[PDB]
């Protein structure tokens, strides 16, 4: 299925600065007590990032990716689901899906025919006292497919918290000669509307050789056909640029802090 | 190399054919300051 | 012969003036080979390869990826299904034996005479327009009939070649280009035009025709060899994991000579490869039993010869510089008259007591001499 | 009035553990035996000092 | 004064064929002398 | 040379087409030892 | 030059001038009539420039 | 002129910052050279200053 | 020029094995039925 859900307020595209965020293991290779000096595609630091908000309103646009992209949510509710990567996004060539639906996250890459505005939806505690995964409106078409990853069935809440935002979530992704990279990490937060000031390093989880051009890159979040309640989130997107990076890993070889050298 | 003037190496050849040439400029220019350097430190002990 | 015929043989001389004497480096030879892997289970995608539904047009032919998996060829090789099966960078039958860093099938279906043109340094309308292997291909081709597959009694169109071309593509090129060949001098803008022909032709594939004229589906398995860590292996060769020996070792691909020994530093679960401050690989993971491993290169050091001069005695002393004499016996091994000092260990000179006048220094307070 | 001295195999540090690359090395001739006579007269020259 | 890889029977200098000589007066004589 | 590691290289490449490579880090790393050996030298009369 | 009926008994080359003009080179080097197209001193991609 | 430009004159392409000369170049010579045999002064085509 | 021996070694061989036939070569001639060394002083001459 596939609809255009047209009922938001006009907001301005916000603005915030990424303070030392960012950062991220440029190599599987370990080091310790050591300041160890880097080219990359990094996040340059104290950079302004784009602010989107999920509220009123539900700011979903397609993005470009050039060079990768740092992507961060600060969220409760779990609302922040997924991401299509890709260059022509409508089964002219392949493209990647990455989706967390309720049972279990997928990964998978395909000449996907993509919804003009795409998204998860969720019946809101619908007499049967619990949050019901229901709308899939993501792509209508999946034709030629090349890689496909589900992970082990479990139970992920889509429960209605309300408060403040408790988890923060950050990802870079790049697409080097084929081999989609994602480096991403989680911490736990406090927060009421803003990116948290602190240092971080993120992790690869996964490396795939997917092979596709990457031109840009879309966000699905979770929502009788218009008129709706969107549940509470921050995101930010920056776009990463080569620069020089110091690096000081500690005696448990772990990038501690670093230095943006420009 | 088919130049001294390396921008005239640049506007002739593409990217496989003109490393073949700039890598030896650069490869006489490094033993130049090399030189040089050496030169100026041994040179440095006469006046120290 | 002995360590004065190397000090004479390292100075060009017949006769050595008394002194001390470098010669060439003392180095542990390692004692075995270790190959050290992550733990492989599922088989590669052959029935994906070979047997899936429709396969490529070679105008565009497909390339798939065959990564982490166990590489089997005896089905393909004892398989008598396949009329050609030849290999351009190894042997046929090797091909268990052996182990590679990534892995493609190229996939497509072609009509016998072109067939010859697949195999590397060719011309013609698929070698040239879209299907061109490199002069130094690794690799397989690997050709079997498919007219109970592929076709349908009217032919099955459905597989193209490409006709004409701006010039003899690069090898491993696909050209999905459809935009009019200009074949007369005059231009050509829009769809069609006088004595243009549309670049792509498909073939006649009937369950009728003669063999040859019939579908062939070809898979060329492109691979390359032991030069980066690998993500295609054989069914064979990772090995038991020796501990405080020198050894040739092999960790995921990083091939090195060292003494290996059980690291008290932590790694964290992404981390494989631990480094010094110049860069240099000071550790490794163990892919299987998951421990770390502190390397070290085999000991080594100056060998330096003490000599009376050759016109006084052939007796010298040899040192081992910055070693300790526990690893000398590796290689005047007999010793009764050895010496561990500060500078390394001392063989064929007798420790004495008295403190005399230094005659030749041999470092950290140590000197000695000729005397009875 | 010193500093460390030091001393190197110049066919290990460029070939370390290589024989194709030692084999390569004698087509240079002294350099190796060159360069251990300067460094051995630095390391002398530091007890003299 | 701090100091590195003195020469006494005990890595990144040590691996790549590089070597530290000890001094010929230890650190005693020289403040025997002294 | 298409890596700084030898024994990489020595895997990657058959002879003929490997001595091109390793000649690149042979040339390279005796200029290497070269300079600071004349580095040292220099050093080592300021110490004197 | 290259479309002339006859062309020259090789003892004997024809050497014709070429002055005064704009020389649109990408047209020889994307004509695939010519079975080879090898220069000496440039790169053919270069020629425009 | 005036300012620093990549400029490209005849194919001699370089970066740089281009003035009014007072070196007054014989007809046959498009460029001027330095000691570094870079050149330093050029003669625009178009209007032959 | 002179040479103080001289070898002709004469033999048949598909038209796509001469390339083979160089120092430095693999494939089942270069391999297994006709080798030259790494540092092969003569020439090869080959005809239909
Ligand atoms: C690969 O398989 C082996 C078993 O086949 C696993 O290693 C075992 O680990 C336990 C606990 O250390 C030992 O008691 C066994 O003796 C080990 N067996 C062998 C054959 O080594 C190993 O865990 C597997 N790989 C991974 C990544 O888990
Ligand atoms: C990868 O995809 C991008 C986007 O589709 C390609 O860039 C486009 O190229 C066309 C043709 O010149 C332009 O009309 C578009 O405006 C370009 N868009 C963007 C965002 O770049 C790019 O060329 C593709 N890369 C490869 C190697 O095929
Ligand atoms: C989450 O998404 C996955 C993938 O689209 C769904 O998995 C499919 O589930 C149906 C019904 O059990 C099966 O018939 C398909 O074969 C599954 N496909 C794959 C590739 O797993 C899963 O059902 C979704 N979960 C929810 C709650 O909607
Ligand atoms: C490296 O990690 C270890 C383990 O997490 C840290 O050691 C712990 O330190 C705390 C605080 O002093 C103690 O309560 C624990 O008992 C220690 N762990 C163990 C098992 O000994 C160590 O501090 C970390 N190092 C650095 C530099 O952060
Ligand atoms: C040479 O190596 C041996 C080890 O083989 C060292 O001997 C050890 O010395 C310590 C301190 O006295 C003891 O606690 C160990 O038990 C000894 N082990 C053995 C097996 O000898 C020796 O000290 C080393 N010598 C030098 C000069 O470094
Ligand atoms: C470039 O163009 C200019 C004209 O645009 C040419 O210069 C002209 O030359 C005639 C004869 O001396 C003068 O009458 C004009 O006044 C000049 N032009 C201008 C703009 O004043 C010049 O010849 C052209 N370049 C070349 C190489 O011929
Ligand atoms: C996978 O299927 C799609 C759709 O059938 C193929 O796309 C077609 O490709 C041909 C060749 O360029 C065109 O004639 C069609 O117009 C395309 N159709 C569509 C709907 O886009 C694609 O080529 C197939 N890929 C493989 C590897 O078989
Ligand atoms: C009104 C409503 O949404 N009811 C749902 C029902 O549609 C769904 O089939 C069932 C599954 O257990 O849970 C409840
Ligand atoms: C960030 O935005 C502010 C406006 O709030 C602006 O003054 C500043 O120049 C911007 N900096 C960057 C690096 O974009
Ligand atoms: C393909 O199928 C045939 C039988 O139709 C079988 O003999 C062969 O082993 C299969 N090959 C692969 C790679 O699956
Ligand atoms: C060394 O000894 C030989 C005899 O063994 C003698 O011919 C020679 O003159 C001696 N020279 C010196 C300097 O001792
Ligand atoms: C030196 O004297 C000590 C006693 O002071 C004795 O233990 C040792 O064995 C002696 N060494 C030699 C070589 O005689």
């Amino acid at each position: 299925q596939c609809v255009n859900l047209t009922t938001r307020t006009q907001l301005p595209p916000a603005y915030t600065n990424s303070f030392t965020r960012g950062v991220y293991y440029p190599d599987k290779v370990f080091r310790s007590s050591v300041l160890h000096s880097t080219q990359d595609l990094f996040l340059p630091f104290f950079s302004n990032v784009t602010w989107f908000h999920a509220i009123k309103r539900f700011d979903n646009p397609v993005l470009p990716f050039n060079d990768g992209v740092y992507f961060a949510s600060t969220e409760k509710s779990n609302i922040i689901r997924g991401w299509i990567f890709g260059t022509t996004l409508d089964s002219k060539t392949q493209s990647l899906l990455i989706v967390n639906n309720a049972t279990n996250v997928v990964i998978k890459v395909c000449e996907f025919q993509f919804c003009n505005d795409p998204f998860l939806g969720v019946y809101y505690h619908k007499n049967n006292k619990s949050w019901m995964e229901s709308e899939f409106r993501v792509y209508s078409s999946a034709n030629n497919c090349t890689f496909e990853y589900v992970s082990q069935p479990f139970l992920m809440d889509l429960e209605g918290k309300q408060g403040n935002f408790k988890n923060l979530r950050e990802f870079v992704f790049k697409n080097i000669d084929g081999y989609f990279k994602i480096y991403s990490k989680h911490t736990p937060i406090n927060l009421v509307r803003d990116l948290p000031q602190g240092f971080s390093a993120l992790e690869p989880l996964v490396d795939l050789p997917i092979g596709i051009n990457i031109t840009r890159f879309q966000t699905l979040l979770a929502l009788s056909s218009s008129g709706w309640t969107a549940g509470a989130a921050a995101y930010y997107v920056g776009y990463l640029q080569p620069r020089t990076f110091l690096l000081k890993y500690n005696e448990n070889g772990t990038i501690t802090d670093a230095v943006d050298c420009a | 190399a088919i130049s001294s003037v390396l921008n005239d190496i640049l506007s002739r050849l593409d990217k496989v054919e003109a490393e073949v040439q700039i890598d030896r400029l650069i490869t006489g220019r490094l033993q130049s300051l090399q030189t040089y350097v050496t030169q100026q430190l041994i040179r440095a002990a006469e006046i120290r | 012969l002995d360590p004065l015929s190397e000090t004479k043989c390292t100075l060009k001389s017949f006769t050595v003036e008394k002194g001390i004497y470098q010669t060439s480096n003392f180095r542990v030879q390692p004692t075995e080979s270790i190959v050290r892997f992550p733990n492989i289970t599922n088989l590669c995608p052959f029935g994906e390869v070979f047997n899936a539904t429709r396969f490529a047009s070679v105008y565009a032919w497909n390339r798939k990826r065959i990564s982490n998996c166990v590489a089997d060829y005896s089905v393909l090789y004892n398989s008598a299904s396949f009329s050609t099966f030849k290999c351009y960078g190894v042997s046929p039958t090797k091909l268990n034996d052996l182990c590679f860093t990534n892995v493609y099938a190229d996939s497509f279906v072609i009509r016998g005479d072109e067939v010859r043109q697949i195999a590397p340094g060719q011309t013609g309308k698929i070698a040239d327009y879209n299907y061109k292997l490199p002069d130094d291909f690794t690799g397989c081709v690997i050709a079997w009939n498919s007219n109970n597959l592929d076709s349908k009694v009217g032919g099955n169109y459905n597989y193209l070649y490409r006709l004409f071309r701006k010039s003899n593509l690069k090898p491993f090129e696909r050209d999905i280009s459809t935009e009019i060949y200009q074949a007369g001098s005059t231009p050509c803008n829009g769809v069609e035009g006088f004595n243009c022909y549309f670049p792509l032709q498909s073939y006649g594939f009937q369950p009728t025709n003669g063999v040859g004229y019939q579908p062939y589906r070809v898979v060329v398995l492109s691979f390359e060899l032991l030069h980066a860590p690998a993500t295609v292996c054989g069914p064979k060769k990772s090995t038991n994991l020796v501990k405080n020996k020198c050894v040739n070792f092999n960790f995921n691909g990083l091939t090195g000579t060292g003494v290996l020994t059980e690291s008290n530093k932590k790694f964290l679960p992404f981390q494989q490869f631990g480094r010094d401050i110049a860069d240099t690989t000071d550790a490794v993971r163990d892919p299987q039993t998951l421990e770390i491993l502190d390397i070290t290169p085999c000991s080594f050091g100056g060998v330096s010869v003490i000599t009376p001069g050759t016109n006084t005695s052939n007796q010298v002393a040899v040192l081992y510089q910055g070693v300790n004499c526990t690893e000398v016996p590796v290689a005047y091994s007999t010793g009764s008259n050895v010496f561990q000092t500060r500078a390394g260990c001392l063989i064929g000179a007798e420790h004495v007591n008295n403190s005399y006048e230094c005659d030749i220094p041999i470092g950290a307070g140590i000197c000695a001499s000729y005397q009875t | 009035v010193s500093m460390t001295k030091t001393s190197v195999d110049c066919t290990m540090y460029i070939c370390g553990d290589s024989t194709e690359c030692s084999n390569l090395l004698l087509q240079y001739g002294s350099f190796c035996t060159q360069l251990n006579r300067a460094l051995t007269g630095i390391a002398v020259e530091q007890d003299k000092n | 004064v701090t100091l590195a890889d003195a020469g006494f029977i005990k890595c990144a200098q040590k691996f790549n064929g590089l070597t530290v000589l000890p001094p010929l007066l230890t650190d005693e004589m020289i403040a025997q002398y002294t």
